[PDB]
């Protein structure tokens, strides 16, 4: 087997067709990760001060 | 030879033919004597002829006088993608020669690499084609006066080889040819059409049948295959390699030694114009393909 | 004479030296200069060339030469003198006429 | 000016890599942090003396002004 | 041939943008016209969405700009983006302007002077961007600085009622003051553009100040990279300020609304202006002290004049090197007293940095050029 980087390369990133395609699907899929990675760092790092963590005391 | 010396830079393929004059001016006889009784060597060595001879009277007269020949292995060589740029403007018109990696002697796809440089072919200025020339970029280079001369080439060595083109132009024209080139490259690679590589197939059919015409080229054809594929390759077998390549191939095997490949660049002359590798290396591809 | 103890420290602290320059390829071409440029003959001109391509490709690089290369400042001669010395006499002489 | 009409050069070769063949990054810090400190020297007392000054000026001004807004012992 | 050079329109972008010959060693400090560009552009963007919910009236316009704040969507990263914006507007100028005066860019005399009508441009359009919000500062600012032209003989007073449309500055003021903030703009992208029209007639100046036609680079793709770069690290310092401290380049005063009675303690304008603020204050008579706010700026127009060393770039010119870093940490010092209040020890330090701003230009680095010179044998 030839190296992960060349695998990448021939399945995704040599035609430019395929390598655009890899971008949006990609962008996606970092999108959704990175929000959710970064929203819980924010709450985490402000453990109830936020309105959502104090939400369950009135209702 | 500046395209093999950066082409195969660090390595004997690096190296020119004749030597550096400091060799030259200082290669003793012992020297000589050595490198002689190393490289010629009869398994090294074929007799090869051609005419009016039965070939039973050859293998005697070799018995004869060839008996006596005795009886060093190449490291493959490093291909790199690289620039060499000689600018003297003090000449008045400009070189350029560039490359990407071929395959070698051996290699099959050689067959269908040299209907492709076919489709692109060769032009001067005094070529009687003209506009209506059939190679896109003969045409172009021919109305728009680009280059003085181009060529495609393939040249081949044992585990590799150089793969492109040579052109001579004006200083104003060396951008413009090099797209041009380039273009074509890539339009092969993207995109060929079954008509073209017929005249390609035609044109390289037609090219190996009538050069070797008289008997110096057919010994020599006969001296040289022996050494490269171990074989005389005969007319009918490559006939069958070529009837074998159709649009789908000439893509197929083009993409693989041009598309989106680092080529070796040597320009020599009034190269100001000649384009930064960066452009040279983007133009070895197309975002669209 | 005197001041010679200076010039010397300064030829130093401007540094052009230490890009393998010359006095004169450091000088701002303005039309005098210009035409001086353009009467070097062949060997004096393909020097500032490539003095010039080679200072322009260290500056490129924010690197400067080993000590050794450095432009010793009794060896720096003063090329373009005799050329820009006569492009401005000869100019001076029909603003001269002009009047 | 067009590339090609640029100026009159000759006999300068150069000689250059793919960027496809090298790295992004030779030598980063082992020649790297050698340079910039050569470079930092090289300025150091042309660029910093003002702003030494600036500072001083400065931090002066500042107190002196807390100073004199203060009374005075009569 | 290619559609990049045939193209009427990709002609004047493939030989200003893509072709274009560039010094092959051109450093960090020719970002700064790129990133001057982006400046221009996110400050039209933002200002126009911005515009989309304010009015000049002066009733609503403190208002609104809140409303834009706390109401409109993304309002509050909208209106903190375009005056940090401003702020780096302004960064990126003097940089510019400050590689220009080492580097002796300011020999290419038309692209220069451009230069300096672009500068007092985007100075204009940012003094009345600041009285928009209609807060104290803002008011006041207007109020003072305006009121300084009352100080020309005969006709003055008459000039400064006539920029008010008005007995003080009130509804007419600042109505006129967001149409000229929204037309200048504009204005200047169409001189910024007239600018390079003339920077391509030399092609650019590096950091040697020798001539680089022996060693030219295409612009794409290596300064199309580094511009991109720049342009990242630019968002990095403006996104700083206005995510972690918005407030930080600009004055509480300007969040209580304009009442024409209460004067604020120490009225300024904002920081951009300060050095030549100071300057201002430096001299006793009025008159005198607005001929030199004036002249601290137009001065800029006189620097190539100026020049005396044989040499180009201030590379290989240490008396000059140290001459400019003062000049540098002049301004600065014209900056810091420029914020001070009119009292002691700050009347001196002032009178002291603006003797010594109009003495470094005038005489000391003429000086120091023409003592280079001669311990060259020039
Ligand atoms: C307001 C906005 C202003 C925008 C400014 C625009 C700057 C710009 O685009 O120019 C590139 C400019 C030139 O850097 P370069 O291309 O490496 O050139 C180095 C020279 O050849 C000189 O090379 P050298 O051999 O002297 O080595 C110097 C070396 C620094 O030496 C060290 O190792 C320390 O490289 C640097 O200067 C980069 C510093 C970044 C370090 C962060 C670690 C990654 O880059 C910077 O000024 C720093 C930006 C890098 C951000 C990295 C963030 C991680
Ligand atoms: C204010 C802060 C200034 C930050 C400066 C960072 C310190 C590093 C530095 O710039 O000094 C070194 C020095 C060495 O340069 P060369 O001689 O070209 O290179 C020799 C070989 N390397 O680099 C420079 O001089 C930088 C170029 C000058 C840029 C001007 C600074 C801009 C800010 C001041 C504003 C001036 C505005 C005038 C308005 C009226
Ligand atoms: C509402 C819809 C909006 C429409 C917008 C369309 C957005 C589509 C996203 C896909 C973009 C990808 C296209 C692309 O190839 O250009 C990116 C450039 C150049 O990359 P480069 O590495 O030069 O090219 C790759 C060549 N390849 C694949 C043949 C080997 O790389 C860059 O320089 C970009 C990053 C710098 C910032
Ligand atoms: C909105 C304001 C401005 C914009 C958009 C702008 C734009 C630019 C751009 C894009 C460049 C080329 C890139 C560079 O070298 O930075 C440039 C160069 C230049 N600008 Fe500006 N500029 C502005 C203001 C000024 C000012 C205020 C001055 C001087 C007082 C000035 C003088 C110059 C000079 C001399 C150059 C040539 C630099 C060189 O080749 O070394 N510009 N400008
Ligand atoms: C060189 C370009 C520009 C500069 C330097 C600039 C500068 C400023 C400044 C400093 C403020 C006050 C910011 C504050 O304290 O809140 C401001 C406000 C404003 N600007 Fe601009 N501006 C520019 C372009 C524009 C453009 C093109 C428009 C509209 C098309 C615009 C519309 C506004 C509006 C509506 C306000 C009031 C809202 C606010 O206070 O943020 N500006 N401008
Ligand atoms: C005894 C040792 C003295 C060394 C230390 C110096 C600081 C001690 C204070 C001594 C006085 C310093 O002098 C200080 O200068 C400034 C600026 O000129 C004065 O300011 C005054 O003079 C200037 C003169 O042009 C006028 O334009 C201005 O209208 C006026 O306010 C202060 O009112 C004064 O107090
Ligand atoms: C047009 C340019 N010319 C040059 C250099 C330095 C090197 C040589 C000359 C540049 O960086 C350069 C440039 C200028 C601006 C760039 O981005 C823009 C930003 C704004 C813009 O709009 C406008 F017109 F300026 F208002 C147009 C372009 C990108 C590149
Ligand atoms: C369609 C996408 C538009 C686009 O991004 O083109 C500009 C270049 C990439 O193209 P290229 O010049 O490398 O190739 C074009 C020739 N085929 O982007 C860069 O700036 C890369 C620099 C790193």
């Amino acid at each position: 087997a030839p190296t992960l980087t060349a695998r990448l390369y021939s399945l995704l990133f040599r035609r430019t067709s395929t390598f655009a395609l890899t971008i949006v699907v990609g962008a996606l899929f970092f999108e959704r990760a990175f929000d959710q990675g970064a929203d819980a760092i924010y709450e985490h790092i402000n453990e109830g001060k936020l309105w959502k963590h104090i939400k369950h005391k009135y209702e | 030879n500046y395209l093999h010396a950066t082409a195969f830079q660090g390595t004997p393929l690096a190296q020119s033919v004749e030597g550096p004059s400091e060799n030259v001016r200082k290669l003793s006889r012992a020297d000589l004597t050595e490198y002689l009784s190393r490289h010629y060597k009869a398994p090294r060595m074929v007799l090869a002829a051609a005419g009016g001879l039965e070939h039973r009277q050859l293998l005697d007269l070799a018995q004869k006088h060839f008996s006596g020949l005795s009886g060093p292995t190449l490291s493959p060589c490093r291909f790199t993608g690289s620039q060499i740029c000689h600018r003297e403007d003090g000449l008045p018109l400009a070189h350029v020669a560039i490359a990407v990696e071929g395959p070698g002697w051996a290699h099959p796809d050689n067959v269908a690499l040299q209907v492709a440089n076919a489709i692109i072919g060769h032009y001067d200025c005094t070529y009687g084609g003209g506009a209506h020339l059939s190679s896109p970029l003969a045409s172009i280079a021919a109305t728009n006066k680009l280059c003085q001369s181009f060529q495609t080439f393939n040249i081949c060595y044992a585990d590799t080889g150089l793969l492109g083109a040579h052109f001579v132009c004006d200083h104003m024209s060396i951008d413009d040819m090099m797209f041009v080139l380039q273009g074509q490259w890539m339009r092969l690679c993207t995109s060929a059409t079954e008509s073209e590589v017929l005249r390609g197939k035609n044109l390289l059919r037609n090219a190996l049948v009538s050069h070797l015409d008289g008997t110096t080229p057919v010994c020599e054809d006969i001296g040289r295959s022996l050494l490269t594929y171990g074989r005389r390759i005969p007319l009918a077998e490559w006939e069958s390699r070529i009837a074998e390549v159709d649009a789908r191939v000439v893509r197929e095997v083009c993409s693989k030694y041009f598309y989106d490949q680092c080529p070796a660049v040597a320009g020599f002359g009034p190269i100001e114009q000649l384009p930064d590798y960066n452009r040279i290396r983007s133009g070895m591809f197309w975002l669209r393909f | 004479r005197w001041l010679e103890g200076i010039r010397k420290w300064y030829y130093n602290a401007a540094g052009f030296n230490k890009l393998g320059l010359m006095r004169d390829d450091t000088i701002h071409e303005n039309d005098d200069v210009k035409e001086a440029i353009r009467r070097l003959p062949e060997n004096l001109y393909n020097d500032r060339v490539f003095r010039i391509k080679r200072a322009l490709d260290l500056s490129m690089r924010q690197q400067i030469l080993p000590k050794e290369q450095w432009t010793k400042y009794e060896e720096d001669k003063s090329y373009l003198e005799p050329y820009l010395k006569e492009v401005i006499r000869e100019r001076k002489e029909r603003e001269e006429w002009a009047k | 000016r067009q590339f090609g009409h640029l100026t009159r050069v000759r006999h300068v070769i150069t000689y250059s890599l793919s960027p496809f063949e090298q790295r992004a990054f030779p030598h980063y810090f082992s020649k790297g942090i050698p340079n910039v400190l050569r470079r930092t020297r090289a300025c150091i007392l042309r660029v910093a003396p003002p702003f030494v000054a600036f500072y001083l000026v400065y931090t002066w001004g500042t107190q002196e002004f807390e100073k004199s807004k203060r009374k005075n012992p009569a | 041939t290619n559609i990049r050079k045939s193209h009427p329109l990709m002609k004047i972008v493939n030989n200003a943008f893509i072709d274009l010959p560039a010094p092959s060693n051109i450093s960090s400090w020719w970002n700064f016209g790129s990133l001057l560009g982006i400046c221009l552009i996110l400050q039209i963007l933002t200002g126009l969405f911005l515009a989309m919910h304010y009015t000049s009236d002066t009733t609503t316009a403190f208002s609104s700009v809140t409303h834009i704040c706390r109401d409109v969507n993304y309002g509050w990263i909208i209106r903190y983006m375009h005056a940090n914006g401003a702020s780096m507007f302004f960064i990126c100028l003097y940089m510019h302007v400050g590689r220009g005066l080492y580097y002796g860019s300011y020999t290419f005399l038309e692209t220069w002077n451009i230069g300096v009508i672009l500068l007092l441009t985007v100075m204009a359009t940012a003094f009345m961007g600041y009285v928009l919000p209609w807060g104290q500062m803002s008011f006041w600012g207007a109020t003072v600085i305006t009121n300084l032209l009352s100080a020309i003989p005969y006709i003055g007073t008459n000039l400064v009622e006539w920029i008010w449309g008005g007995f003080s500055v009130d509804k007419a003021t600042l109505t006129r003051f967001f149409a000229f903030h929204f037309i200048l703009p504009f204005i200047i992208m169409a001189i910024a553009m007239v600018h390079l029209l003339f920077l391509h007639e030399t092609g650019s100046n590096n950091p040697t100040g020798i001539s680089s036609d022996v060693d030219k680079i295409p612009f794409h793709p290596y300064y199309t990279i580094k511009d991109i770069l720049g342009a990242l690290l630019l968002i990095l310092a403006l996104m700083l300020l206005v995510l972690f401290a918005p407030d930080l380049l600009g004055d509480p005063d300007n969040y209580t609304p304009a009442n024409p009675l209460n004067t604020p303690p120490h009225i300024k304008p904002e920081w951009y202006f300060l050095f030549a603020y100071a300057i201002l204050r430096s001299i006793p008579n009025k008159l005198g002290g607005v001929l030199a706010l004036a002249f601290s700026i137009l001065i800029l127009a006189l620097i190539p004049l100026l020049h005396t060393s044989k040499q180009r770039s201030m590379m290989f010119r240490p008396l000059s090197q140290c001459l400019f870093w003062a000049l540098v940490a002049d301004l600065l010092t014209l900056t810091w007293i420029g914020g001070q209040p009119v009292e002691h020890p700050y009347i001196t330090i002032g009178q002291l940095a603006s003797v010594l701003y109009f003495l470094l230009i005038l005489v000391l680095m003429p000086t120091a050029g023409t003592i280079e010179n001669k311990l060259l044998k020039w």
